[PDB]
C-alpha cells in the first residue's frame, strides 16, 4: 500500500516483497526489469538503516551517496564499510 | 510527464534541455539551436 | 558563522523584546495566527487585547534590522494558502500526478495573493534534517529594506520576518527530494502601500497627496461633485443600479455621472494602494435571512468559496471605501469585508482630503469597475465568524 | 548568504575520490606547459 | 526601467547607458551633472 | 535530528552516580567469562 513505517520513503510492502529505484523513485519490482540491468532489493520495513551503516535504505538503493563507494554496497543488506 | 516543466535534480535546468542540449543566455537556460554557434 | 551574527543582533535588543521573542519561541502558532487577523476589530477592541503588546514588541524587533539587497528565502507553504483546496498528494504518498500539477497550474495562473503575518523562514535550501511538512516549496525574492530577525533556537539559527506584501508565482516545476515529489515555485513580491490600523498615517498621506487636488478642479465641477457627495450620492447610485441610462434614459443624472467620472479621472492614485470596504448581502445577491449568510457552519463557507472564489465582479455604481481596516459601528452587522488592491495610475481620489465631514477616510472609485477575487478566508469575530475577500481592481 | 567568497570549510579532499571514481584522465604534454584533465565517463552497467 | 537581473540595486538599462548616485539612489546620467 | 549517530558530548559520568544510587549490583562469575549487571530496586520509604 502506501504505509511507510520507518519514513525512509520506501513503502512497507515494496520493502517486504521487492523493489527497485528508477527516476529517483521506488517502484514495484517486475521480472522483466532484469533484462534491462535493474537489481531487485529487499530490506527491513521497520528500520531505516537495515545494515546499520551511516546511509539509509533509499540512499543505498538509489545511489544518492558518495560515488566512490563500491556498487555492491548499494543494496540495503550489504554494508558500506572500510 | 508531457511538458518541459520538470526538474528532477533541482538544478535550474529542465530534464529535456539537459538530455538534448542547452546554452545559457541572460542567466537562463535556453533550448539549443544550430545558429547559436 | 551566524551564531556571532545572531548574538550581535540580540545584544542590542530590549529586555521586553527578548521576553517577547522567548514567548514567541514557546507559543509561535497562536501569536502568528493573531498577527494575521488583528486589524479587523474595533479600535478599542484591539487596544485591550492581551496579546497586542507582544505583537508591537515583535514587530519593532523585526523592523529594527533591515537588508540592503534583494535576497532569496526558502520555506514550505500550505497549498491552500493559494486558494487550492484539493490535495496535491497525501503526506505518505511519494508521487505527484500530472493532473494535480495542471490543476494547481491553472489555479494560480494570473493572480496576486497577500501574506499578512509572522513567518519562520530559512536563508538556505532545505536539506536532510529539515522538516518538510507540505508538498509545496517556495523560492521567494524579498525586496530591499525588509526586516529579518535571525535568532538562535536550540542552536539552529532560525530567521523571523513579518509579511506585508502580496506575492505572485512565476514558474512551477516538479522536483525530487529524498525520493518524494515536490512542487517548487519561483515567486516575487509586488510592493503595495497598506495602512492596516494606523488610520493616522493613511490620513496624513491622503492629505499630502490630495489636499491640492481640489485646486486642480474647476470651481463649478468642484462644487458640483461636492454637492453630490454630500446629498445626492445615494440617489445617483440607486439610479445607476437600476441601469437607468438604458431603461429610462435621462440627461439630468447622466450629467452628474459624467461629472463625477471626469473629476475622479482628473488625478489618479500615484501608488499601489489597498482599501477596505464592508459589503452587504445584496452586493453578493444574498439576503440577511438567507441561510448561507451564517458562516459558522463549514458548508456555507465552502459553497461561497466554490461559487465565488476565482470569479469576476462588476459594480455598476460607485464604490465607497476606507483606508483603515478597523470595524465601525456603521457597518457592524456586515459579515463580509472586501479587501481591494488599487494598481498605480488607476482613477480615484481621497474624499476626506477636503475639509469637513467628507466621510470616514473615504476613497471613491469610478463606476463600472471590475474586480477579480483571488482568495477568500474566514476569521472569527466574537460569537460569529466573518468572511474576508481578497480582490484586485482591473482597468 | 550575503554574496561573499568564503574559503574556510571547503576542502578538495572531500571530492578527490568521487571525481577520480567516475572520470577518465587525459594529459597533454606540449613543450612548455603540461595540462591534466578529468572528463566524466558513463557506466554502461547501470541503467540509471 | 526597473529590471535588476543581478540584484545590486541598479537597473540594467542604467548600467548599460550610464548612471550616477545622488541621495543614495541611482539616476539616469545627464550631461549637465559634470 | 537526522539518522546519524553522535557520540561527542554524551558522557557516562553523568549517569554513573544516578545508576549506582538506585540499583542493586549482581555478578555472575561462570568460569571463562564474568558478567556484571545493575538492576533497579524500589525504595519503600518513598510513597511516590
Ligand atoms: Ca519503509
Ligand atoms: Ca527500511
Ligand atoms: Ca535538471
Ligand atoms: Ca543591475
Amino acid at each position: 500500500e502506501d504505509l511507510d513505517t520507518d519514513n525512509d520513503n520506501i513503502p512497507d510492502s515494496y520493502e517486504r516483497n521487492g523493489y527497485t529505484i528508477k527516476d529517483l523513485i521506488a517502484v514495484k519490482w517486475e521480472d522483466s526489469f532484469a533484462e534491462q540491468g535493474y537489481k531487485k532489493y529487499v530490506s527491513n520495513y521497520l528500520e531505516s538503516n537495515t545494515a546499520g551503516d551511516p546511509y539509509t535504505d533509499y540512499e543505498k538503493a538509489s545511489g544518492s551517496f558518495d560515488k566512490a563507494i563500491k556498487t555492491e554496497a548499494r543494496d540495503p543488506l550489504v554494508a558500506a564499510y572500510p | 510527464w508531457e511538458d518541459e516543466d520538470l526538474d528532477t535534480d533541482n538544478d535550474n535546468i529542465p530534464d529535456s534541455y539537459e538530455r538534448n542540449g542547452y546554452t545559457i543566455k541572460d542567466l537562463i537556460a535556453v533550448k539549443w539551436e544550430d545558429s547559436f554557434a | 558563522w551566524e551564531r556571532k551574527e545572531a548574538e550581535r543582533i540580540e545584544q542590542k535588543l530590549e529586555r521586553s523584546e527578548k521576553e517577547a521573542l522567548e514567548s514567541y519561541k514557546k507559543d509561535s502558532v497562536e501569536i502568528s495566527k493573531y498577527s494575521q487577523t488583528r486589524n479587523y476589530f474595533y479600535d478599542y477592541q484591539i487596544e485591550a487585547n492581551s496579546r497586542e503588546k507582544e505583537y508591537k514588541e515583535l514587530r519593532n524587533a523585526i523592523s529594527k534590522n533591515k537588508i540592503d539587497k534583494p535576497m532569496y528565502v526558502y520555506y514550505f507553504e500550505s497549498p491552500e494558502k493559494f486558494a487550492f483546496n484539493k490535495v496535491i498528494r497525501t503526506e505518505n504518498q511519494n508521487e505527484i500526478s500530472l493532473e494535480k500539477f495542471n490543476e494547481f497550474k491553472e489555479t494560480i495562473q494570473n493572480k496576486l495573493f497577500k501574506q499578512d503575518g509572522f513567518k519562520d523562514i530559512s536563508l538556505y535550501e532545505p536539506g536532510k534534517g529539515d522538516e518538510k511538512p507540505t508538498p509545496l516549496l517556495m523560492h521567494l525574492k524579498l525586496p530591499r529594506n525588509t526586516g529579518m530577525l535571525p535568532y538562535t533556537n536550540t542552536n539552529n539559527v532560525s530567521t523571523l520576518i513579518e509579511q506585508g506584501y502580496s506575492i505572485k508565482i512565476d514558474k512551477i516545476v516538479r522536483i525530487v527530494i529524498d525520493g518524494k515529489h515536490y512542487i517548487k515555485a519561483e515567486a516575487s513580491v509586488v510592493s503595495s502601500l497598506d495602512f492596516k490600523d494606523d488610520v493616522s498615517k493613511g490620513d496624513s498621506w491622503g492629505k499630502a497627496n490630495y489636499n491640492d487636488w481640489s485646486n486642480k478642479l474647476t470651481p463649478n465641477e468642484l462644487a458640483d461633485v461636492n454637492d453630490y457627495m454630500r446629498g445626492g450620492y445615494t440617489a445617483i447610485n440607486n439610479y445607476l443600479i437600476s441601469n437607468g441610462p438604458v431603461n429610462n434614459p435621462n440627461p439630468e443624472l447622466d450629467s452628474k455621472i459624467t461629472n463625477i467620472e471626469n473629476a475622479l479621472k482628473r488625478e489618479p492614485i500615484p501608488t499601489n494602494l489597498t482599501v477596505y470596504r464592508r459589503s452587504g448581502p445584496q452586493e453578493f445577491g444574498l439576503t440577511l435571512t438567507s441561510p448561507e449568510y451564517d458562516f459558522n457552519k463549514l458548508e456555507n463557507i465552502d459553497a461561497f468559496k466554490s461559487k465565488w472564489e476565482g470569479q469576476a465582479l462588476s459594480y455598476p455604481n460607485f464604490i465607497s471605501t476606507s483606508i483603515g481596516s478597523v470595524n465601525m459601528s456603521a457597518f457592524a452587522k456586515r459579515k463580509i469585508v472586501l479587501r481591494i488592491t488599487i494598481p498605480k495610475g488607476s482613477p480615484g481620489a481621497y474624499l476626506s482630503a477636503i475639509p469637513g465631514y467628507a466621510g470616514e477616510y473615504e476613497v471613491l472609485l469610478n463606476h463600472g469597475s471590475k474586480f477579480k477575487i483571488n482568495k477568500i478566508d474566514s476569521y472569527k469575530d466574537g460569537t460569529i465568524t466573518k468572511l474576508i475577500v481578497d480582490a484586485t481592481l482591473i482597468p | 548568504s550575503s554574496g561573499q567568497i568564503v574559503t574556510e570549510g571547503n576542502s578538495w579532499s572531500d571530492y578527490i575520490s568521487q571525481i577520480d571514481s567516475i572520470s577518465a584522465s587525459i594529459i597533454l604534454d606540449t613543450e612548455n606547459e603540461s595540462y591534466e584533465r578529468r572528463v566524466t565517463a558513463k557506466n554502461l552497467q547501470d541503467p540509471e
